[PDB]
């Protein structure tokens, strides 16, 4: 349930940026198109130095940002704000790989992201109310 | 020193 939830959210968001064009789904989308666009235009230069630094531009370099999502949470902390982070970041990335022709790794980055986060976050998102809890935490 | 700027980006919420 979970899992499949996550994917479709995380990858229409992602295929929504990169081409520019249930009730919990659709708010949970509605929140990350104010958020996560927002996060992305008030980091932008932060965004682009850390896309040039891992380089992705091919699908064999998508593991790079799963590796990045175990370095952050490995301090412990989970919260909110780190998970919409980390999917607009993914935003970000999937924008570049559109441009340079790569719309190949569009969706296994969305589900790249979507495995590190409900593998080693489970039950974190289950006990916060999965995406009802991230809509309920943005809200208004 | 990415992790460290996505976690303070994070956490500011």
């Amino acid at each position: 349930e979970l899992y499949r939830q996550s994917l479709e959210i995380i990858s229409r968001y992602l295929r929504e940026q990169a081409t520019g064009a249930g009730a919990t789904s659709r708010k949970a989308l509605e929140t990350l198109r104010r958020v996560g666009d927002g996060v992305q235009r008030n980091h932008e230069t932060a965004f682009q130095g850390m896309l040039r630094k891992l380089d992705i531009k091919n699908e064999d370099d998508v593991k790079s940002l799963s590796r990045v999502m175990i370095h952050v949470f490995s301090d412990g902390v989970t919260n909110w704000g780190r998970i919409v982070t980390l999917i607009s970041f993914g935003a970000f990335v999937a924008k570049h790989l559109k441009t340079i022709n790569q719309e190949s790794c569009i969706e296994p980055l969305a589900e790249s992201i979507t495995d590190v986060l409900v593998r080693t976050k489970r039950d974190w998102l289950v006990k916060q109310r999965g995406w009802d809890g991230f809509v309920e935490f943005f809200h208004v | 020193a990415i992790a460290e700027q996505l976690r303070r980006i994070g956490d500011r919420f």
